[PDB]
RNA sequence: AAGUCUGGGCUAAGUGGUAAAGGAUGUGGCGCCGCGAAGACAGCCAGGAGGUUGGCUUAGAAGCAGCCAUCCUUUAAAGAG
């Protein structure tokens, strides 16, 4: 839950030349840096498929440096889907605006009784210090029947970590099933 | 014999041969005999 | 003169006929087939329903010989939760309930028939047949 | 099935297939996602087959999101008459897709449910189509 | 890699609770007569050690690696291990000897055993208690 | 529907006028009449078949494949006990379903089973049987 | 008219030398998880069992019409099949 991945810097290759061989070009950045970067993508893969914009990834540059990122965008080649390149945001002690997993406790009401949750948000918007990402923030979906929902303005939140977005937002419901019964007509 | 475009295992006997350039499905239960055709 | 055999049976309460299965894998007994009407129904006619098992075999010289069970888990637990049914969909409707220890005594009935010889475990085995019926457990 | 409600204008020229899905390229409501491997305008008739195959294949059943919305009203000039006397009349609507696209998703449903639907909605359609379940790259859109 | 280790546990400790484990070939028995000939050892042999039947594999990486004194009577075949010491038992190999030479042909075949903690014997340990 | 007799109904009786000199006896008739060719017009109307109440006698070697002739003739069974032994089988099939029954009834019981059947009641013949009978 | 030219690879259909949805143990090459000498996969030798016909539903649905549930037990194992 604390990933690593190894980080090459490129300077005038081809984003093809590269991509070619395997590689991935990307750029890491922040306020005060910013650098081209490639990683090998069946590495960046394993890693991101856990990791996503979620989990710290800790890049290990061949001057031996350690920086502990968050992956920001990921921009897909539309025709292929599949990755072209990656943004990689360099951490630092402020605190930080990003994204956190939600994980959906129980079973509600209107499950259980013919249908269907619909998850709208998976994870949520999130103002944090960087030394305490949550790795997590449980909601419990147990007293949702058919028509009812959930927004921000629930959600827990643990210490601290205050919400990043409107809690007017709303962020599961459930709805009903897909009836063949429903079908004629 | 079922003889289509699409030849296809119909039951769990059922078995998927190729022969003489052809692919057959031969099977325990004669409807399920398909020849690709 | 017909062979020596080990017939397994299942017949309820009452309906005692020599019709099937009471008739052709019977045949081979020369069974007193009605004997089964007045040497049943004097161990359930206390009772009155409950099907109640049966091992019929026959020798050499043509006479039946029976013995039976004691009456299914399922019905046992019928006439303590106040009922003639089950519960139609088990699940959200309980039609009845039973404390730890009425299912231990219902448990008690069923103690010489089991795979174990226990009471903790044979109570459990009736707390699963209750939920296979949908009466909730009073605990 | 769909169509507009209404329209600025009732027909329109024909337009061009060229490139990849402008967007609409990741999965955004269900765990599972129907992608176009090709340019085609899919029809309604056909975005309702999909539909209904797959509802008939739950039976109940999930949710199944609609994605593409026939919105180009198709001309057609009636049987027998000849080029001229103005353009044809508009006979149904579709939905102009280029490869990469996803069609319809599907959520709250089994896995083996969910590709067997998806299968079955492909068939239903003119063009190939992976089907593809939601990813790490999709929530990072 | 896999459940096959919590199952050398188990023969451990149902073997590190013993030093007179035997064994039988508990092959054609039903299941009616199963879950006789097996609470027969279970009222002769105490508690409910009857067979701890359990993989030949296994059960000589058990007697090996507790040393066990190696019990190679032929952990080969249908094997299934005989906890006379998780139990109470003496000449109730008597127990096992009538339900199988009788109940079947040849029924609760017996193989390999070793009392207090020395190697028994074939027939010299199915004629300890004959 | 098609013009077969109306039952099973409740005729209820209210309101009128009348007429010391037009009115009649004849002309209270017609305007039952005309009241009741609407009210079985305007009130969704349905076509009821007969069905036979029917006995079946067969070796019970035969039993399923009777049963399942039955059934296959749009047939409700209601159950079995012995005779002759010999079996019995009771149903409900359509009548419209029994005609030259005895010789299926034959082949299906090597010419050794036997029935009897009767008018017991009628009920709504099936939407998609209802729907071509109207020609 | 000029190489039966050189080195690596594929193809077995005369594909090359006429086409699509779709269908396939064709053939090669990758990649990912999985089980495996604590003995896998294949065959083959045993067992595959109780409470229990699970409750409901038809006249009967006894593991296998179908609607619920899918526990418990001896167990090496064994599903309310
Ligand atoms: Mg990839
Ligand atoms: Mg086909
Ligand atoms: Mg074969
Ligand atoms: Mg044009
Ligand atoms: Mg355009
Ligand atoms: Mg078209
Ligand atoms: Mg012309
Ligand atoms: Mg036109
Ligand atoms: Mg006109
Ligand atoms: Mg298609
Ligand atoms: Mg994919
Ligand atoms: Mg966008
Ligand atoms: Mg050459
Ligand atoms: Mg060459
Ligand atoms: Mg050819
Ligand atoms: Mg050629
Ligand atoms: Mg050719
Ligand atoms: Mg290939
Ligand atoms: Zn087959």
């Amino acid at each position: 839950m604390e990933y690593r991945l190894k980080a090459y810097y490129r300077e005038g290759e081809k984003p093809s030349a590269l991509r070619r061989a395997g590689k991935l070009p990307g750029v890491m950045y922040n306020r005060h840096l910013n650098r081209k970067v490639y990683v090998d993508l069946v590495e960046f893969d394993k890693v991101f498929r856990q990791a996503s914009i979620h989990h710290v990834i800790v890049l290990e540059l061949p001057d031996g440096q350690s920086l502990p990122t968050l992956v920001r965008q990921v921009n897909l080649d539309k025709r292929r889907r599949r990755p072209e390149h990656v943004d990689f945001f360099v951490l630092s002690d402020e605190p930080v605006e990003m994204y956190v997993p939600l994980r959906f406790v129980g079973t509600p009401a209107g499950v259980r009784a013919g249908g269907v949750l619909q998850e709208i948000h998976r994870d949520i918007l999130v103002k944090v210090s960087p030394r305490n990402i949550p790795e997590f923030i449980e909601v419990d979906v147990s007293g949702l029947e058919i028509g009812d929902s959930l927004h921000a303005s629930d959600l827990k939140l643990p210490p601290g970590v205050e919400l990043a977005v409107s809690p007017e937002e709303t962020i599961a419901a459930v709805v009903p099933p897909e009836d063949v019964e429903k079908l004629a007509e | 014999m079922k003889v289509r475009a699409s030849v296809k295992r119909i039951c769990d006997k059922c078995k998927v041969i190729r022969r003489h350039g052809r692919v057959y499905v031969i099977c325990e239960n004669p409807k399920h005999k398909q020849r690709q055709g | 003169k017909k062979v020596v055999a080990v017939v397994k049976l299942q017949l309820p309460a009452g309906k005692a006929t020599p019709a099937p299965p009471v008739g052709p894998a019977l045949g081979q007994h020369g069974a007193n087939i009605m004997e089964f009407v007045k040497a049943f129904n004097a161990a359930t006619a206390n009772m009155g329903d409950a099907i109640v098992p049966v091992e019929i075999t026959i020798y050499a010289d043509r006479s039946f010989t029976f013995v039976t069970k004691t009456p299914p888990a399922s019905y046992l637990i019928r006439k303590a939760a106040g009922l003639e049914k089950g519960a139609h969909k088990p699940g959200r409707e309980k039609v009845g309930r039973i404390t730890w220890e009425q299912v231990l005594e219902i448990a008690k009935q069923k103690m010489p028939d089991l795979n174990t010889t226990d009471l903790e475990a044979a109570a459990r085995m009736i707390a699963g047949s209750a939920r296979s019926m949908g009466v909730e457990v009073v605990g | 099935m769909l169509m507009p409600r209404r329209m600025k204008y009732r027909k329109q020229q024909r337009g061009r297939l060229k490139g990849a899905t402008k967007g609409g390229d990741y999965v955004a409501f269900g765990d599972y996602g129907l992608v176009a491997l090709e340019p085609a305008w899919i029809t309604a008739q056909q975005i309702e087959a999909a539909r209904v195959a797959m509802v008939r294949h739950f039976r109940r059943g999930g949710k199944i999101f609609i994605r593409i919305f026939p919105d180009k009203p198709y001309t057609k000039k009636p049987l027998e008459v000849r080029m001229g006397k103005g353009k044809g009349n508009v006979e149904g609507y579709v939905a102009v897709v280029k490869p990469g696209r996803v069609m319809f998703e599907v959520a709250g449903v089994t896995e083996e449910q969910a590709m067997e639907a998806l299968r079955i909605a492909g068939h239903k359609l003119p063009i190939k189509t992976k089907i593809v379940r939601r990813d790490a790259y999709d929530e990072a859109q | 890699k896999r459940n096959v280790e919590l199952l050398a546990t188990l023969k451990e400790n149902l073997e590190r609770a013993q030093g007179s484990f035997f064994l039988v070939n508990y092959q054609g028995l039903p299941a009616k007569e199963t879950h006789a000939l097996r609470q027969a050892l279970k009222q002769n042999g105490a508690r409910l050690f009857v067979a701890k039947n359990t993989l030949i594999r296994l059960a000589l990486k058990e007697l090996g690696l507790p040393e066990l004194d190696g019990l190679q009577g032929p952990s080969a075949v249908v094997f299934y291990e005989d906890p006379v010491a998780a139990a109470k038992t003496l000449v109730q190999f008597a127990k096992s000897n009538p339900k199988g030479i009788p109940q079947v042909k040849s029924g609760l075949l017996q193989g390999q055993i070793l009392t207090a903690k020395d190697v028994e014997a074939l027939a010299e340990l199915p004629t300890m208690d004959e | 529907l098609i013009g077969f007799p109306v039952v099973d109904i409740k005729v209820t009786l209210y309101d009128g006028s009348y007429h010391e000199v037009d009115s009649s006896e004849m002309a209270f008739k017609i305007a039952g009449s005309m009241a009741i060719k609407e009210a079985v017009q305007k009130g969704d109307p349905v076509i009821l078949e007969p069905i036979m109440r029917v006995e079946v006698t067969t070796p019970e070697e035969y039993m399923g494949d009777v049963i399942g002739d039955l059934n296959a003739r749009r047939g409700q069974i209601l159950g079995m006990e012995p005779r002759g032994n010999a079996q019995v089988i009771r149903a409900f099939v359509p009548l419209a379903e029994m005609f030259g029954y005895a010789t299926d009834l034959r082949s299906k019981t090597q010419g050794r089973g036997s029935f009897v059947m009767f008018f017991d009641h009628y009920q709504e013949v099936p939407k998609q049987v209802q729907e071509k009978l109207i020609k």
